[PDB]
């Protein structure tokens, strides 16, 4: 019953840390604070590691391990104690987050072809800042390489443009996302 | 711009009474990309980010046509409209569509040359005319390559017919160029990034390029942009040294209005009261849109006096003394040498997005001081 | 979104300025105004997201 | 939503497909038989993908061209799935190892081994179909000489105990594959 509430505070502490990763340069010390603040095997403990895998390319190899270990762990204590519960938005979330993590590991000869077949959700209210930061930083890290299919960049950029819900600052910045989408239309 | 209910302060003036603002409920599924418009003003056309097509009537306020994205090709680099507004053209990179709106039918489809991904520019040119009974068009296709295509396109209700005619291949990449049809004749302006200002012109079968004389005093300048009035067939030409107002056909530089240095991609001109008395093309007032180069505040310089104070002998139809005897109400109005034109300052914040009126008579625009959520 | 828009005008013929407020509650539009284009000498259309503002004075369109 | 004619087409196809997988183990198999299957399978069903995953495994030069369709059917089965997924452990493992197998046959090695080493082999339940068996056999085959090298964290042992338990519950014939499988256990224990 406690670790539920600890998971809540680490949840709100992460949703606030991802939105600051766009305006300011953010450092690993803030993420490891959220990870230890979190509980052993919770929900937000998996999302926190994803944030680490996305927000820090200099720490992807070690990070990718910690993600796949926390998932190889969530699975072991599902059968040994057994049906999965994933929605399309969290599929697309892990989908992109892997391809971005593998572009950063040099296998981009593969990571491109994986990014090409991503099913991108539509426009809806449900859109956690974790999936937004991933979809944004993955769109950027694949805006140049992906031209040789090209549907993803446009679909993924529209996914980001098609929403906000927070105060502008960054009013001209989102507009820049719009015009960039426009030149993407002009391609 | 939908909102659950728009509101504005109740008017206390007839100055604001006739002033009005209305929605068209019909909409793209997604945000707008680019649009084009008929000279008639009756017709309008539009495209979104989803690249759905929509066309709409202005006065009768009734739906004309709608097209979903999946009805359309993945690439859509360009768009163009006939001056009548009775017909529509679209440029996918490989093949162009030609569709009627007033009589929705597939008038034509036709593959055309391209050099991707150089930026497009496009110009319609009406033919010897006979609408509706029979028609023709001259499709200019300007390119950043500096190639400038021109095509025959005679069209009749029987079904659009098509044939290629010529391929201009102008030197150097281009900043800007525009169509300019005098009622007497077709003419087309062409600025270069080189700053050269060539003009092809239709002497019937003849299609002659000519080298307009930007003169020696400021040849070196990077241009901001030329702009002119095609109905006036008069060439305004941006420079920080003073804009040209060069004559066409028989062609000459006239005068340079005194100006502050001005930002590139900003210059444009508008005039009240088109008329063509005694062969002259005088107008009641003239006005001048541009963003400022430095302060970057929006600026719209005015010239002319009026309502009865002045008449604008812009150019002269014939730069010669003349004594033709027909009524000239403007003669009762004071003559305008350039000296008394006297620009009227009204510097304004860039934040207020705004445009000069096409007649130049009035300013209009808006901005959001603030906005908030449902909470 | 709710939106406190700012209409205003400045006639050259009168050399005169005026303005109006323009509320927009619950707008789904997010974009800045433009590209703009006058729909006539007395009236103008302007991009606002997918929607287009239409404004005019003395217009027969209304 | 399937009529009553295509349900039988799928049952008939599912038995021929199971027949071709077990026959491929002691006879020489081809695609000519799978073309007849997929065409016999109705145009939008689970049996399509099973017929495809069998074609991906049983035909290795056709990996590139059969992986195309395996993704097409799954990106299409996802396509209408919105316009919530519920996947089984053995289904994940089957797709998991089948992709690992398809990648090694492409020339990824490293990427093929790392995905192979992260396969979550199911315990040992009734979910044993000749397809899941044929995949795990051929994948154990094309990967036992590669993942057996690095020593520390591997599933080679778990994978071979899967194909064990597998042979004794269904195929029950005979000592043929059983000898090779016991030899595989020898391959694991001696490693």
């Amino acid at each position: 019953p406690l670790e539920v509430l600890a998971s809540w505070y680490a949840a709100d502490l992460l949703d606030a840390l991802l939105m600051e990763s766009l305006s300011r340069k953010v450092e690993i010390s803030e993420i490891e604070e959220i990870i230890s603040l979190c509980p052993k095997n919770s929900s937000i403990i998996r999302h926190a590691l994803l944030a680490k895998l996305v927000l820090f390319p200099e720490n992807t190899a070690d990070s990718l391990n910690e993600v796949l270990a926390a998932y190889k762990n969530t699975l072991d204590l599902c059968s040994q104690d057994s049906v999965l519960k994933i929605n399309l938005s969290k599929l697309f979330t892990l989908h992109s987050c892997l391809s971005l993590a593998l572009q950063r590991l040099g296998y981009g000869d593969v990571s491109k072809r994986m990014y090409q077949e991503i099913f991108v959700p539509d426009s809806d209210a449900d859109i956690t800042p974790l999936s937004f930061i991933i979809s944004w930083t993955a769109l950027n890290t694949f805006a140049p390489i992906c031209t040789s299919e090209n549907d993803v960049v446009e679909k993924m950029a529209m996914y980001v443009r098609t929403a906000i819900g927070t105060l502008k600052i960054q009013d001209l910045k989102l507009s820049r996302k719009l015009i960039n989408s426009c030149i993407d239309i002009g391609s | 711009g939908w909102s659950d209910h728009d509101e504005l302060s109740t008017d206390t003036t007839l100055h604001e009474e006739k002033f009005r603002i209305e929605p068209v409920p019909v909409h793209h599924q997604l945000d707008i990309l680019k649009i084009a418009v008929s000279e008639n003003y009756k017709t309008f056309a539009s495209v979104g980010l989803d690249r759905c097509l929509v066309v709409w009537d202005l006065r009768q306020w009734c739906t004309k046509l709608v097209l979903s994205k999946e009805q359309m090709p993945r690439t859509l680099k360009a768009i163009a409209l006939d001056p009548q507004g009775n017909y529509v053209s679209l440029f996918s990179k490989d093949t162009l569509f030609i569709l009627n709106v007033e009589s929705p039918s597939l008038m034509l489809q036709h593959s055309y040359h391209c050099k991707p991904n150089s930026k497009l520019n496009v110009f319609w040119m009406p033919g010897t005319h006979k609408d509706d009974e029979w028609k023709n068009f001259e499709l200019v296709v300007v390119e950043s390559s500096g190639e400038i295509q021109v095509f025959s396109l005679t069209i009749e209700i029987e079904g659009a017919d098509i044939a290629l005619v010529e391929k201009f291949q102008l030197s150097s990449p281009i900043i800007k160029s525009i169509s300019i049809v005098s009622p007497t004749a077709n003419r087309i302006a062409c600025l270069t990034e080189s700053g050269e200002v060539t003009v092809y012109s239709k002497k019937g079968p003849v299609w002659s390029p000519k080298i307009l004389s930007q003169n020696k005093n400021y040849l070196t300048e990077t241009k901001k942009d030329i702009y002119g009035i095609a109905m006036a067939d008069i060439l305004f030409l941006a420079r920080d040294s003073g804009v040209d107002m060069i004559d066409l056909k028989n062609d000459e530089l006239l005068h340079s209005f005194t100006l502050p240095p001005i930002k590139v991609n900003t210059f444009s001109v508008g005039v009240s009261n088109s008329r063509f008395v005694n062969g002259q093309f005088r107008v009641s007032s003239i006005s001048f849109c541009f963003t400022h180069a430095v302060t970057e505040k929006v600026l719209y310089y005015y010239y002319g006096n009026e309502s009865n104070e002045s008449y604008i002998i812009l150019n002269k139809w014939d730069q010669q003394p003349n004594l033709v005897d027909v009524h000239d109400p403007d003669n009762s109005l004071a003559s305008l040498t350039f000296d008394e034109l006297q620009e009227n300052i009204h510097e304004v914040e860039d934040a207020s997005e705004s445009v000069m009126s096409s007649d130049g008579l009035y300013i209009f625009g808006m901005r959001r001081k603030s906005s908030s959520g449902i909470s | 979104e709710t939106q406190v828009w700012e209409v205003w005008m400045y006639s050259q013929s009168e050399k005169k300025h005026r303005s109006k407020s323009l509320k927009m509650y619950n707008s789904l539009i997010i974009a800045d105004p433009g590209p703009s284009l006058a729909v006539s000498d007395r009236c103008v259309a302007i991009v606002l997201g997918n929607y287009v503002a239409l404004v005019g004075y003395g217009s027969e369109i209304f």
